[PDB]
Parts: structure tokens; C-alpha cells; sequence
DNA sequence: TTTTTTCGATCGTATGTTGTAACTATCTC
DNA sequence: GAGATAGTTACAACATACGATCG
């Protein structure tokens, strides 16, 4: 194998096929990312036995095919040092791989390419194409409340659900459930599928807003994404999602209106002086104002007063602040409306302009 | 490698300054002697800087070897000390040591610190590359025999006098810990600025803090010295040793009395001791023993252990202590009516 | 409030401090003739003076005056250093700080001269609960330590340190105080008190202190406020009753003379609490083994029994030895049956009446 | 309802039944004045230690003053009775077993009681706390702040170090007997209407062994 | 004790005081701040029994004198997370102090002040003031050749010396120094002090950059510091530091001048592949001809080659690539002259047109 | 998909049971009076029912009717409990999650309120495989449980229990099935499935069966 | 001139290495 | 001068080694 490419054209690649590899992969040959040349292109691939990514690039220079392995941080730290418009000629000898360009000489290392390991075909049950924003969106409404490292094994991913005209998300730890829907303007059979957690940070890491759409494909137990020259492919959970009807709210009678900037900043004020484990806030709804108290151990107490939209009843409630700052961070809407029943049941949050997402979450007992 | 004990170190480093000097032993107060007298004349020759490492499977080699190749601006002659596991270096261990010893300059001097090697630890890689460029000093502990003799030395060079009673308090006291003993007469000539050490005045500023090991049970169980049996049990159990490893030496002798005892019917003493690989220096006390305990005796004894083993592995008994002191009673000549044995 | 006895009297001087002469006096000759170590260490068993006499030497080698044994207690240094506000006197408590980082930053400091004392001294207490990375940053301290900073070490477990950082210190074993002396120093703290109290109770309490004077000053307040202001021979004795945890030897003494109402009553008594009665067979089946041993050799009897050395001595010297045979093979049976009788108090009961009056039969 | 067992929780020192010596000793302390810094109660299950060291800390933090007769009716009293006192920090010793969460609860106890004159710390199980948090306490509790003061309750005293037994003041509660048992359950059900008869209370009183609850 | 402020006015001077500290103190009273009022000022006072860093606010509205100690962490927090241009007002009752601000209310803890560490009072022996960029030159020039952790506590630390109408600053480790000077425009008597890591940090810290001048005191063993209305006083190590001027070369026969980025680069190429463990490089220095070379265990080799202005004999030479990674980054010029006599005598580098600094670095054996 | 006869069989009423009536007696009287304690623990032989009466007195806890004795079986509540996927029913495997950590993380959620049903009940089987730190973890919050949180604990070796764990909970015993009931629960479910049987084969069948119905 | 130990399951403390999030300084428009 | 990008610091999670208790 022998080709000479330019490095600008070579950067970018080399940088998202290195992205899935982790620090330690346990195994020589998974260190070591798979480059081939054929034909006319380079193929550069990065596996770690769960997910799988591949990049091309053009080749406008003679060169001879073959395959190889070579390891990913040299290789990527190597092509980076070397100046701006350079241009790396890679040639293979025996089990040396010399990368001579300019002045500057280097022998990497090879292992051979029958040992890298691949994954099995499979049939794609569903395909369809969306824009890469409004990827970018559903993953962003609902990543924030995926488990990190939850007993269930199925709550530690995304659930995807495409039925009818859209696609929704939906994202949940046992306490707190975001849901997100956005239409796709094609008509698709109903279907679910779970995305790791890896996989859904490898998407999000992809999508660069370029105007080229994002071709997705759903099997049994895979899932695979193109945009450009990037394909990446993933497994599935497999696993028994609860379902977000159930969680969501029935009939709330008690509605209330509030500025999206200054709730989020009293609660970022009142958390100050909570709770370190617990982080355990309260608050009390009255004729339009609404009240926030927090205590923590040091019997330190902060309370913090506001005025809001409201005309129910008095009432009296407790929360986790972190779930609320991180649904008003999300959120970044101008006014937020906050639907309740009582004290013993969940809450849901909306922005008051759209309805798209939504969010629940649940009371503590203080 | 040249041999030495500690009190010619003195004299050889007199006599000039190796490469590697190797302290090993189980005595801290010689070692801390040592390596004392070592950095003194190093420091004396021009050694001014001095480094400590303790070797364990967390240590940081990469950083031994940068000391070992760096240079250094002014303060050159450097001293690198390890501090071997109590256990003995191992198989990386033992690369890694070949591998120091190859990065090896005249301006270091290497110490090391460690218990005794056995014949596997020396035969190493590392420790025959140093053979030509090495002097060993061993430093172990005296045994109750010369400890006595070693206590007037060093009480005389301390310009002290001690009397006899006096000697055998002290041996009695602290034997085996001569760390302790050697800061007991630095306490003593600090109490007494006249150096007259008598029997009373030593008998009030002296605790028992005596060390042994189940060899010396079982010696004092083969000799038939009762008390000083059950102090030695008394002191092994408030150090904290396990029991198994006081019934596998104490089952190793006890066997071989048995077979001993029951073939020595027809056969001399000393073929039987020659047969069984029995070393000279012993021969002596195993003597008297099979001329202390009968046949009907041997067999009580071993029951007396095997309900013993029983109890500690599958019961989980606490009382393992009380039969150990039952069983170091019936080994000396005593009545041991057998309700205890269970016999 | 009337503050709390041990904390009321701590010993402020040499004078003060009560025994341990073989320490005291090598401490004052020490410093008179100005042979001062680098590092002191002290041992000892609970509530015997190791911190004491450690805040001792400190206030005195850093006394306006001079290096003395014999303090002034009036120059700023000495009010300093008994109030805790000493600049020059850190006190590390190594049991709450045991991180390598929290000690790193408490031994950087040796490269800072006194402000306002001839030495900068260190006193570690509790010194055995450091971890292996702390003790190897002491002992790269103490390996090269600056002439103007002194380190006082105080602990209970002495084995726990590394023998490298023993050998570069020299240690003092403090003993216990002995009867007559904690009797003496309770007298003597409540006559300075205006406490009524009789001899019978303090020598009560002095017996139960078992060696350390803590324990006879918390028994001391203890007493003193189940008297009601004062110290009587009843209130002591039945205070010490409540805390009684002795049954199995008292459960023994009365079995061997054949003394039924006693017996009855150890029995009810040892009921009145929490007790396993398994737990206090097996007490008192080594009691008789320990009195075997001891009637076989009297060597058998150890330092670690010398609370109840006398009645163990009387009780081998006094019962032959077939009686004590015949009690541990009748407790012996009792324990394997325990587990079928109606119940533990039922089979206790039972195996007590059976040594006490019936002999087994055996076969042949 | 309620509970029996949570329902009649004793609220004043006459309420208790049996442990004479106990409550004696903690009443003489409190009307003299001499007042330690660490108590510890021992004991057979349900006999009444929390019991006793929840009066004990009504005692000290009542408004009235420091007396051996709770009033039960000031703020703090009620605060105390439903557990919800500022000043009374009740550590679980059997869940908080490691040694951070010690050295988080000791580096703020310097600080003064918000609104009562003494701050107490309850440790109930303290017999499942670590090796080191055993060791992390020695000092402070030997010299606590003169505002602090420390309840510990076990069932297990033997395995305390003795360098803790040492600074503290040890109450052993003992078991109920049979004729206390019967009475109190005489006077629960009446005070509940509630018909019995005297053959039923007494093999209940028996079946009980010597524990309340 | 009781004033009123504004946000903007005590947001900056509470960052300065309250930096130093953090983790776990040695004693509870040293992690809180000291705050002061007295005929209309209020004083911020930080320690840690080390160093002492104090400010200073000017009081325009009613307020009375007191003094407390309050957590730092805390109130800083608390001062920060409120609307800018909000008005602070600050109440002491009981043990508790309470901060208003608009409807918001908090509550904290404190201590007495009587328990607050003070550093007795010392007399200067010289006092000189200077701009603020000569200390930061000077600084940033010999910060980074200072020892980490080492058993001689002299070479932890940054030797200040006085001599004429010059202050130069030198740091070493026993393997490479650094050496800086600048004018100061006055005279002052020969002096030479030794400054601690954390003093160095905090100095440089707390300069700007502004107009300002910074005023130094130096006395026995303390130093003090100020700049505006900040104030910091540290204390001094005692020993006997090295004298650098025995280090430099008496005679550098051989010389040598390279451009500083090129060379940069090449070394940081030649590194990327140099052993980890060790990072050694090993130089070959020939007519007009500079050749790095590195080599790791695994038989993989890197090489690269330059052209410098050069005219000495042929030699070989090796080095750790971190010194002179980190020397060529201090340096910020065109060009880089590097003096040398032979392979095992040290190597000084300096600025080819700026004589100012300068560094030496021994070679290591290989 | 086939299931055997002892987990089709397995009871759903309070009436489907076999003996046990004093058990049934005295949860019925409790739950009619209103006295509702929050610890139970059941303790006997091998296969008497112990999982089966929990299950149901979980049931008629969390029923939408109200806490009645006789579960209705049809509302939402129930069918979710019957099929094993009911949200406010958590049930432990005690032999499996002794660690006790996993103790201390499900005793630190006991502050949230229940999902759905009025209660959130806590089912722990094999309880007396817990180690000795998971039971003194339990303790404080098992004597005075919040109002909304109930604890089921059963066990077949109640000795290995500590003493101050059995202080705090309701005990009932469940006594060995007789011959005879084994014997018509027999007959019975044989009539149910159709299948062909002989009296002296279900006798002997009983016999041998010692006391356990499974 | 040597002779050195029972096993499984559970809990607690301290250190080293890798990855992610928030805030600050620097670069580009 | 503001927004965007790159670099630094602090906190959390995972992996390894050593010590202690009960059945
Ligand atoms: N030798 C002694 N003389 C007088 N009082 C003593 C002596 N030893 C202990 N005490 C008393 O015991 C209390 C606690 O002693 P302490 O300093 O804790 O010793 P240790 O450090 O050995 O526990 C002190 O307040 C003191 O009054
Ligand atoms: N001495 C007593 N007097 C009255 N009731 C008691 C007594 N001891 C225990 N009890 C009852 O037992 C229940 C539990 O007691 P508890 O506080 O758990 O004691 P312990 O802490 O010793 O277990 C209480 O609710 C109380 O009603
Ligand atoms: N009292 C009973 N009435 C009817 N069936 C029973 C009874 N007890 C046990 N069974 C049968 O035995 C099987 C297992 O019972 P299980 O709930 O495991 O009891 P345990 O928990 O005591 O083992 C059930 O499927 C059921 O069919
Ligand atoms: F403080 Al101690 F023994 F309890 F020295
Ligand atoms: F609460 Al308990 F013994 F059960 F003190
Ligand atoms: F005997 Al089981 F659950 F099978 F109690
Ligand atoms: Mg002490
Ligand atoms: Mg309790
Ligand atoms: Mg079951
Ligand atoms: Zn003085
Ligand atoms: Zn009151
Ligand atoms: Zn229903």
C-alpha cells in the first residue's frame, strides 16, 4: 500500500474515526483504527466490538491497494503536528509503515488487517432521511435525562419512536421523563427501538448542521446513520421501555405562568443553601406569588419570593431542585407554564409558546 | 560479593567505598546501624543528596530510572536507597531491579534494604550482575545464647555498669527486640548520671516487650520448659498470630517423634536421625525427648491436635488458644487427666 | 455547670502528674543537661497521662525563661500553650486527618522559622491511624529534620507504626496507676471539691478503675450524681451492682460450694439484662479450663486476667482437682443439649442443679 | 389507628416505666447541675433508650430552664416530640458507617444552636460505626465545645473500643419483669376502651420476655 | 454590624480575597473570611497561617461598625448569583448574619472574631515600587523551572535579589535554571530573599496588568505586597540558595542560532514519538545541519531534519525534549541562540536579540 | 409457554387459599377495623403460601376500590399486581441484593410519594439472607416508616432474623397443610384440567407430599 | 547447612487513571 | 467589542491493592 494525500483533506476523518475509541481498549487490535485503500478512495474505520464508524476520502493520486491497522493516536497526533498544506505520503514495508513527509520521517507500527473484527450484516426494517437540525433538537430536548447508571440496563438509552407523520424521544431515569416529538413530513409504520447512551453522544458528535440530510436505517437490533462521507452503526437495547402516556399528568387543574429567566435564576439562588445529597427544595403557590424555601444541614436557610400568574388555591409542595434547573436550562424559552394537581402528584412543564416538548417530575415527601 | 557483619562494615568502608552495599536481615537496629554509618562516610566522600523508594507493585519506576539517567547541575553523588517488600521481590520485581542494575553510574551508590533472600531470591539476574561490584552484610538477630554477651558489649561502650541480675533482666525482658533493649539503657544512663545500674534501679524502668516465633515454641515445647513455653504462647497470641501456622510447625515435630519413637525399637538413634535428615545442632534436644515421652503419650497428643484442627476449621472455635496451652502442658511431663483430651 | 473532672484537673505541672516517675525523671534530666532527642514517642494503656505529659515537655521547652523541667506557668508562652493558642505548637489529631494531601500541607511547614519560640514543636496524637503515604512523608521528614523543630508522638498501638519510624524515635512506656495512687488522688480531688465521701467508696472506686485514672473520675461523677451531692458506700456499691458483667465467675464461686439460693439469684440477676446464655456457658467452661491449667502449673495464669487473679488463685489452691473435672464434663454435656431444652434459661437452669447436686453414672 | 408502640411513647420522665436508677441519677444530675458531655445507654432491645435520651435532650433545650420536668407543652417540647428540632441532630449510625461522614458532622460543631442553649447529638447503633470513625471521634468527644453535647444508645457495648467507654458515663437499662409489663398493658387498654381479661394480659406479659415493644 | 453595597463594587475584591483559600482547612475559623466595618470602610481579611490577603471598600451609606467571620464559598456565591446592579445589604443578629437583597433573603452562620489568626507586625528593611509588567515579566519567565516537591525546601521556591538598581529573579531544580532581570530605576542595597510557591502564585494572581504600581516591602522573613487596595503579605523560606552564576558556562565555544517555531515544531514532532517513560531526543549537529531523533522500546523510530546557522565541528548530543519544550515556550522571539561545548557540559539557551533572560539545561546521559 | 401446575394454580383470592385461617382471620379483621400495621412477616414450611398471602394483602392494599379484604381482581390496580408489573409493588429478591449498599440506595427513594396506588409497597422474600448490616440499616426506618410506605418480609428461617428486627413487625406463622386439604386441593385441580385419577394415587400423593402443597 | 497458613462472602479506606462539565483567555470577524 | 473556540481546573466514576470480621 502506497498513497499520498493532502493532510486538510486527511484532518477532519482521521478525527471522527478516533472519537468512539476509548482510552483503554483492553485489546492491541482495538487500539488500532483500520485503514484501506482501493480503487480510487481510503476507508478509515474504528470499531470497539459495540459501534462501528467509517469515513472516506478521495484519492487523486496514484496508489496501489491494500489494508492495514494502524494505531489511532499516533497516527492522528503525527498528521496534526506536521505544518499547514503539507502533504503525507504513506507507503507500507513489511511490518513498518513509513509516513515520510517533507523532512520528517516516521515507522509505525502494523498489525495485520485479517484480525480486525467486523460485524454481521443485517436487513434494515426502516429507512427515511431528516434534516440534521431537527435531529440535533430531539437529541438535545431529551439527552439531559438519560440514567447514567441505573440498575435497569434499558433506561440507560434513548427510546426512539417513529409513528405516523413523526418521530418522537424519549428520555428517563425513574424520577424525572422528558418527552420530545418533531415531524419528518414522511409516513412511516409504527416502530420503537432503545439507543445506547454512547450511541446517541456519537450522533450528536456527527452532526456538524451541514445541509446534507441524515439518512437513517432501523433493523431488529441496529441502527445505522449516514451523512456525507460519515456512516456510523450501532446495536439496540432491546429492552422493555415504559411508556410516557402513562406518566404524563390526567386532567391537571392548576395551571401557572412564569418568566423562564428569573424562576430559573431564584432557583439557582435557593439551591445554593440546600441539601448537598438530596437537594431538597420547597415551594408554596399562592394568589400570584410563589415562594421558595430551602434548608440544608448547617440549618442554613435561603427563601426567595416572586410573582407569577396564578389563581388557585393555596398549595404547598417539594421538589429536587437539580431536575428543575436542568429542565429550565433546557427549556430556553421565554415563558414556562407549570400544570399541577397536588401536593402527592407529578408536575409537567411546558413552554408556553409551543407544546413540542414536555417534561414531568415527580414530588418528595420532606 | 565479599561477606561481612556489622561490626567490620566499619572497617571495610575504611578500607574504601563499593558500588552497592546490601543490608539484609530481620534486625531494624542493625540495619538503621547500617545504613547509618554508610551515609555517613558517603556523605564524608561527598554525597549530599540522598533519595528513599519503597518497592511495591504500586511504585513508580519510571521515575528511579530519570534519577538514574539525569544529570545534575551541582549537587552530583547521589544515593538511592529501596526498601524490598517482606515477602521478597518477585518476577517483575526481579526485571526491574536487572534493569536499575544496568542503568548503574559511579556517581550512585545503591542501597538496599530487605529481610534475608533465599536460595530462588538469589539466584537472580540482578543479583549476580552485582556479585563483582557487591558486599552483603548480614545482620540477624542473636539468639538467648550469645544475647547476653552482646548486652555487656554494648553496655560497656556506653561506659555503664551492669550486674549480673541486672544482664538477666534485660535478656529476660527484651529478648528478641533489641531496639528496645538498646533505648532501655539510653532511658537507664539518662536515670542515673552516676552509669550504676543495679538490679532494683533496672527492675523499675523495665516492661515486657519480648518478640519469638513458633520455632521457638516448639523448641521450648521439645526442651520440657514449661514456663517458658506458655510465655512464648502468651506473647504469640498478643502480637496476633494466626494459630494455623503454630499447629502445621508444631504437627511437623510431632510427626516425626512419632515415627521415631515407634521404629526406634529396633534401630540406633543415629541412623534413624541420619535417615530422616536430621540436622547435628538438633539431634541433641529430639534425644531427650524420646527419652521424656512413652508411646501411650504421642498419641494423646496428636488427638489433643487433630480435635484442635477440627474445632478451628469446620466449628470456627474461639477456644483454640486454651487447647494450644492444654496441649504445650501435656507435652512436658504433667498429669493432663484426659477429660480435656476427650479421650 | 461545676465543669467536668478530667477536664478540671489536668495535671499543669510535673508535680502535678500522678506516678510515672521513671519518665518524668529521664524527661527533667534530659533537660537539664540539654540531651534532647528529635522524637519522643509514649505508650501506654488509656487514660494513663501520655497527652498530658506531652503538653508537659511542650510548655516547657518553650518557656520564656529557659529549657527547664520545672515551668514558670506565668510568662505569655505558658498561658499560650495551656489555653491552646500557641503559635509555635501544632497539634495534629492523625485519626481525623489521615490523607496523605491533609498532611502534606501540616508537614510543609517546617520551612518556616519560630515566630515566637525557640522551637517549633509538632505533637501528633493518634498517630497509629495514619495511612502508609502519610507515614512515608513523616518519615521523609524526620530523615532530615531542622535543628529548630521537635516532634512529640502519643498513642496506644505502638505495633501499628512502620519500624522505620520507630527506630528514629525514642519511646517511653507509661504504666498503670495502681491502686493506692488513683485512691489517693481521688481523696485528694475531693477534698480540693468540699465532697463528702467515705473510705469504703473510694477504695470501691479505685478498685473498679482498673488502672486508669480516667475511668475513676468518670465513676467518681458518676457516683456523685447518683448520691445526690455526695459520695456514700451504698450508693457506690449499688452503682457498681448495675454495672456488674461478672456472673460466670460469681455463677462458679457459688457452684463449687454448693450454695443453691445463690446461684438462683446470679441466675436472675444475669437474666435481668441482655445476656446470651450459650455465651455464658462458654465463660464459664474456660473459667474451669483456665483453674485445670492453673492447678496443673501455676505459670498457666497470665497478665491478661490480673482483675480477677485472687479469686482464680483461691479457687485452684482450694477445689480438687476431680471436682473441677467432674463440673466441666457436667457443663460440657450441658452445652450439647442446650439447644433441645424447652428453653436457654430452662437448660441453664437444669446443667447448674445437675453440678450442684447429681453426679452422671458412666458406662462399665 | 396509630401504632400502640409509636402512639404511647413516653413524653415525660413519670411516663417511664421501671429504670429507677437511671432516671434518679439523670434527675439529681440535672437538679445539681453537673451536667456531663457523653452518656451512653445500654440495653436489651425495647426497653427504652431512645425513649430516655429523647426526654434527656427536652430536659436540657426546654424554655423554662434545665430541669428534671419537661413542662411538654413549649415550642421546643413539641418540636422535640415530633422530630422536628433544629438543635437535636439524630445520626443513624447503622446507615452512616463511613469515616466521611464523620469528619463532615465534626467540622461543624464549633458552630452555636440556632435557637435552643445547647446542641445534641443523638447517635443511635453507634456500634456499627467503622474502626476509623470510632477513632475520628476521640478527641472531640473527650473536649467537646461547652454548647455540644453527645447521646449515644447500643445494644452492643462490648464492641465499642474502651478508649471510648473511657469518656463517657454508661447506663445499663435492664429488662422489664412481668407484674411492670402487665400493668402498663392494663393501663394502655383502658386508656384505649378496649375490653380484656386478666388471664390474657398475663400470658401476653409472659410471651413478652422483658421487652416493651 | 450592619452597611449596604453594590454588587459590582464588592464582586471583584471578595474574588481576591476568597481565591486562596479552599479544600479542607486546618482549622474551621481559618476557611471563612474576616469582614470589618469601621468608620466607613469595610475590611475582607483571608488566611490560612501562611499568607494574608486583605481589601479594602469605601462605605457611602449608613452603616455600623462591627466585626464577624462569615464562610467564604458561601457568601461569595450568594454575592454573585444576584441581578447585577442589585444593592447588598449585610445584618448581623445573634449568631447569624442576614443578607436582603430586593425579596430575597439569606440566612448564615458565623463565628466570633476574636478567634481570628493575626499576623504580628514587623519592620521593613526595603521598600521599592515598580510597574506591575516587570513583576509579571519576570514571573512568567522563572515560574516554571521551580521544584515541585523536593526534600531541600530552598529550591521549592524563587530567589528575589537586589543588587544596585537591579531585581532579578532565578529558579532552578538541580537539572535546568532560569534566570531573569530588569531595571527598576532606583537603587537599593544588595538583598536576597526566598519566595514560596504559593506567595509566587498569589502575586502573580493579583496582578492586572493596570496602571497601578506595585509597591514591595521585604523585611527579616515577611514580605508585603500592594497593589491599589489590595494588600498581601507572605512569609519567607529560610536556607542558603544555590548560586546560579557558577552554573553558567565560563567559555561556550560553539554556537549555534535556530528559528524558534521551526525548531518548536520539530521537537514537538520528534516527541510525539519519543519514549513516554523517559521522553529522551537525541540531537546530531553538523555544518548548517541540526537532526533530531527519537526511538521507543516497541523498534519504532522518528527522525527529522533542519537547517541552522552552524559552523562548529560534528557532535551528538541527548536531552530530555520537556526542558526544552518548556524553555522554548518561555522564549516568545524570532530566533533562539543555543551556547554548548561538548556532549556532557550544560547548554545555555537565550533570546538572539534580548539578553534579559536566560536558561541553562544539562544534558542527559545517552 | 406451557406452565406448570404451580404456577398456573396460584392463588388470587383470599378464598382460592388452602387452610391458613387464622392468618386470613385476623388480616381480614385487621383490615375491616381499620388497624393496619406497616410490618408483616411471615414465617413457616416450604410451599404453605407465605408469597402467595403477601401478594394478596398487597393487592387489597393498593386496590382503586379502597383497602378492602376482598380484592376485586378486575381494576387496573389489580391486574397490573397479578401480572407482576405494578409499578408501586417493589419487590427484593433478599438473596441476591444482601449487599448493603443496594439496602441503603432503595432506603434513600422511601421519601418519594407512590406513582399511582394510595400505598408504596415494599415485598422482600428470602429476607433472612440479608447480612447483618443490611438488618441495622433497616431497623430505624422500619420502626417508624413515613405514612405512605409499607414493609412485607417472609422468610422460611425466621431464627437467623436478629431479635431487634422481630421486635418490630407482626408475625404469622403458617402452619404445615393436612393430608386431607393436599389430598381435595388435589382432586380438585385435577377435576379443573380434565385429567383421570384414582382415589389411592392422590393418597398416596398427599402422603408424600409432608406437609408442602408445591 | 532449613524447617512458615483454612476458605467463602461482605465491608471499608486510600490512591491512580480517564472522562466530562463549567469557566476563562485567546482568536477571528 | 462580541461571539466563538481552545485551554484549564474541579469533580465523578472505575479499577486495584490492602486490612479486618463472621460463619
Ligand atoms: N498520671 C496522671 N496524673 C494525673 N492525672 C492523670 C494522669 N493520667 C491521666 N490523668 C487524668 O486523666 C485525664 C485524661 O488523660 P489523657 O490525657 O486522656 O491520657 P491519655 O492521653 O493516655 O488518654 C486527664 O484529664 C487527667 O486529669
Ligand atoms: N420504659 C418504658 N416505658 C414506657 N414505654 C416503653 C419503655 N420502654 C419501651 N417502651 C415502648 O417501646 C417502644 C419502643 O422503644 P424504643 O424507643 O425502641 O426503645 P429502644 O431504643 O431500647 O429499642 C416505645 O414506643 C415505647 O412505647
Ligand atoms: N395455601 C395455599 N393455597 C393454595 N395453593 C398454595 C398454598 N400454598 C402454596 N400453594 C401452591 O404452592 C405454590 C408455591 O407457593 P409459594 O407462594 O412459593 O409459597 P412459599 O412462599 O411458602 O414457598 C403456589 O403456586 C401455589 O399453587
Ligand atoms: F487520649 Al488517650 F489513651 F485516650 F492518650
Ligand atoms: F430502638 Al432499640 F433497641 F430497638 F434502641
Ligand atoms: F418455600 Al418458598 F418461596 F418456595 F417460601
Ligand atoms: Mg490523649
Ligand atoms: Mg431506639
Ligand atoms: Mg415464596
Ligand atoms: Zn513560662
Ligand atoms: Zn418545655
Ligand atoms: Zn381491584
Amino acid at each position: 500500500m502506497k498513497f499520498t494525500v493532502e493532510r486538510e483533506h486527511l484532518l477532519k476523518p482521521l478525527q471522527q474515526v478516533s472519537g468512539p475509541l476509548g482510552g483503554r481498549p483492553t485489546l492491541p487490535i482495538l487500539g488500532n483504527l483500520l485503514l484501506q485503500v482501493a480503487d480510487g478512495t481510503l476507508s478509515l474505520t474504528g470499531t470497539d466490538l459495540e459501534m462501528e464508524m467509517v469515513a472516506r476520502v478521495a484519492l487523486v493520486q496514484p496508489h496501489e491497494p491494500g489494508a492495514t491497522t494502524v494505531p489511532a493516536r499516533k497516527f492522528f497526533d503525527i498528521c496534526r503536528g506536521l505544518p499547514e498544506g503539507a502533504e503525507i505520503a504513506v507507503q507500507l514495508e513489511g511490518e513498518r509503515m513509513l509516513v515520510r513527509s517533507g523532512r520528517s520521517r516516521f515507522s509505525l507500527s502494523t498489525l495485520p488487517a485479517a484480525d480486525f473484527p467486523n460485524l454481521d450484516d443485517w436487513q434494515s426494517e426502516v429507512e427515511f432521511t431528516l434534516p440534521q437540525a431537527t435531529m440535533k433538537r430531539l437529541i438535545e430536548a431529551t439527552q439531559f435525562s438519560m440514567a447514567h447508571q441505573d440498575v435497569r440496563y434499558y433506561l440507560n438509552g434513548m427510546l426512539f419512536e417513529t409513528e405516523g407523520e413523526e418521530l418522537r424521544t424519549v428520555a428517563t431515569d425513574g424520577h424525572r421523563l422528558a418527552v420530545c416529538s418533531m415531524p419528518i413530513g414522511q409516513s412511516l409504520p409504527s416502530h420503537s427501538v432503545i439507543v445506547p447512551r454512547k450511541g446517541v453522544i456519537e450522533l450528536m458528535r456527527m452532526l456538524d448542521g451541514g445541509d446534507n440530510p441524515l439518512r437513517v436505517q432501523i433493523g431488529s437490533n441496529n441502527i445505522r446513520a449516514h451523512v456525507g462521507d460519515f456512516i456510523f452503526t450501532s446495536k439496540l437495547v432491546d429492552g422493555r421501555f415504559p411508556d410516557y402516556r402513562r406518566v404524563l399528568p390526567k386532567n391537571p387543574d392548576k395551571h401557572l405562568e412564569a418568566g423562564c429567566d428569573l424562576l430559573k435564576q431564584a432557583f439557582a439562588r435557593a439551591a445554593i443553601l440546600s441539601n448537598e445529597k438530596f437537594r431538597g427544595v420547597r415551594l408554596y403557590v399562592s394568589e400570584n406569588q410563589l415562594k421558595i424555601t430551602a434548608n440544608n444541614p448547617e440549618q442554613e436557610e435561603a427563601e426567595e419570593i416572586l410573582d407569577v400568574t396564578y389563581s388557585g388555591a393555596e398549595m404547598e409542595i417539594g421538589f429536587n431542585v437539580s431536575y428543575v434547573l436542568d429542565v429550565l436550562n433546557a427549556l430556553k424559552c421565554e415563558n414556562v407554564r407549570m400544570m399541577l394537581t397536588d401536593s402527592v402528584s407529578s408536575v409537567q412543564i411546558e413552554d408556553a409558546a409551543s407544546q413540542s416538548a414536555a417534561y414531568v417530575v415527580m414530588p418528595m415527601r420532606l | 560479593m565479599i561477606r561481612l557483619y556489622p561490626e567490620q562494615l566499619r572497617a571495610q568502608l575504611n578500607e574504601g567505598l563499593r558500588a552497592a552495599y546490601l543490608l539484609l536481615g530481620n534486625d531494624p537496629l542493625l540495619l538503621q546501624e547500617s545504613q547509618d554509618a554508610v551515609r555517613q562516610v558517603a556523605a564524608a566522600q561527598g554525597f549530599e543528596e540522598h533519595h528513599t523508594f519503597s518497592i511495591d507493585p504500586n511504585t513508580d519506576w519510571n521515575a528511579i530510572f530519570s534519577l538514574c539517567q539525569a544529570m545534575s547541575l551541582f549537587a552530583s553523588r547521589q544515593t538511592l536507597l529501596l526498601l524490598l517488600p517482606e515477602n521478597g521481590p518477585n518476577a517483575a520485581i526481579n526485571e526491574q531491579l536487572l534493569t536499575l542494575t544496568g542503568l548503574l553510574h559511579d556517581d550512585l551508590l545503591l542501597i538496599v534494604r530487605g529481610n534475608k533472600l533465599s536460595k530462588a531470591q538469589e539466584n537472580a539476574a540482578w543479583f549476580t550482575a552485582l556479585a563483582n561490584r557487591s558486599v552483603q552484610v548480614t545482620c540477624q538477630t542473636p539468639e538467648q545464647a550469645q544475647l547476653p554477651r552482646w548486652v555487656a558489649a554494648r553496655a560497656k561502650q556506653l561506659n555503664l555498669e551492669l550486674d549480673d541480675a541486672a544482664n538477666q533482666v534485660l535478656c529476660y525482658c527484651y529478648e528478641g527486640n533489641l531496639l528496645a533493649l538498646a533505648q532501655a539503657l539510653e532511658r537507664l544512663s539518662l536515670l542515673w548520671p552516676d552509669g550504676k545500674l543495679t538490679l532494683p534501679r533496672v527492675e523499675q524502668a523495665v516492661n515486657d516487650a519480648a518478640h519469638f516465633t513458633p520455632f521457638h515454641w516448639v523448641d521450648a515445647l521439645l526442651m520440657g520448659k514449661s514456663k517458658r513455653a506458655l510465655h512464648i504462647l502468651q506473647q504469640l497470641r498478643l502480637e496476633g498470630s494466626e494459630p494455623v501456622i503454630l499447629l502445621r510447625t508444631l504437627q511437623r515435630e510431632l510427626l516425626l517423634l512419632v515415627n521415631l519413637k515407634r521404629q526406634s525399637a529396633h534401630t540406633p538413634l543415629r541412623a534413624l536421625f541420619d535417615k530422616h535428615r536430621v540436622w547435628q545442632n538438633r539431634r541433641g534436644m529430639m534425644g531427650e525427648a524420646l527419652n521424656r515421652l512413652s508411646q501411650t503419650q504421642l498419641r494423646q497428643a496428636v488427638q489433643l491436635l487433630t480435635r484442635t484442627e477440627l474445632t478451628l476449621k469446620q466449628d470456627y472455635g474461639q477456644s483454640v488458644w486454651a487447647e494450644l496451652e492444654g496441649l504445650s502442658l501435656l507435652l512436658c511431663h504433667k498429669p493432663l487427666a484426659d477429660v480435656f483430651i476427650d479421650g | 455547670s461545676y465543669q467536668v473532672l478530667a477536664r478540671k484537673w489536668r495535671p499543669q505541672t510535673f508535680a502535678d502528674v500522678v506516678g510515672q516517675e521513671h519518665v518524668l525523671t529521664a524527661l527533667a534530666n534530659g533537660l537539664s543537661l540539654g540531651r534532647i532527642h528529635h522524637a519522643y514517642l509514649f505508650s501506654g494503656t488509656r487514660g494513663v497521662g501520655k497527652t498530658s505529659i506531652a503538653r508537659l515537655l511542650a510548655k516547657g521547652l518553650n518557656c520564656e525563661t529557659g529549657i527547664t523541667a520545672t515551668p514558670c506557668g506565668v510568662c505569655d508562652n505558658c498561658r499560650e500553650i495551656e489555653q491552646g493558642r500557641f503559635v509555635d505548637l501544632i497539634e495534629i489529631d492523625a485519626a481525623s486527618r489521615t490523607k496523605v494531601e491533609d498532611t502534606r500541607d501540616l508537614l510543609d511547614n517546617v520551612q518556616y522559622a519560630p515566630a515566637r519560640g525557640r522551637f517549633k514543636v509538632y505533637l501528633i496524637d493518634e498517630v497509629h491511624m495514619l495511612s502508609r503515604h502519610s507515614f512515608n512523608a513523616l518519615l521523609k521528614t524526620l530523615e532530615e529534620p531542622p535543628e529548630h523543630v521537635k516532634f512529640l508522638l502519643a498513642t496506644t498501638d505502638p505495633q501499628k507504626l512502620p519500624v522505620t519510624i520507630l527506630s528514629r524515635c525514642l519511646q517511653f512506656h507509661l504504666k498503670a496507676l495502681d491502686v493506692e495512687q488513683i485512691r489517693h488522688q481521688l481523696e485528694h480531688i475531693l477534698n480540693e471539691e468540699h465532697i463528702a465521701h467515705e473510705p469504703r467508696a473510694l477504695q470501691l472506686l479505685a478498685r473498679a478503675a482498673e488502672g486508669s485514672l480516667r475511668d475513676a473520675l468518670s465513676l467518681t461523677d458518676q457516683a456523685i450524681a447518683s448520691g445526690d451531692g455526695q459520695v456514700s458506700t451504698q450508693a457506690v456499691s449499688a452503682m457498681l451492682g448495675t454495672l456488674d458483667d461478672d456472673q460466670a465467675l460469681s455463677l462458679v464461686e457459688a457452684m463449687v460450694e454448693a450454695n443453691g439460693e445463690r446461684v438462683m439469684a446470679l441466675i436472675n440477676e444475669a437474666a435481668a439484662r441482655g445476656i446470651e446464655w450459650e455465651a455464658l456457658l462458654v465463660e464459664m467452661l474456660g473459667l474451669l479450663h483456665r483453674i485445670a491449667m492453673v492447678q496443673l502449673s501455676p505459670a498457666a495464669l497470665g497478665n491478661d486476667m490480673a482483675a480477677i487473679e485472687l479469686r482464680m488463685r483461691e479457687l485452684a489452691r482450694t477445689i480438687p482437682p476431680t471436682d473441677i473435672q467432674l463440673y466441666y464434663q457436667t457443663l460440657l454435656i450441658g452445652r450439647k443439649e442446650l439447644p433441645y431444652a424447652p428453653d436457654r434459661r430452662m437448660g441453664v437452669e437444669m446443667t447448674l442443679l445437675r453440678a450442684l447436686a447429681f453426679h452422671p453414672r458412666m458406662p462399665l
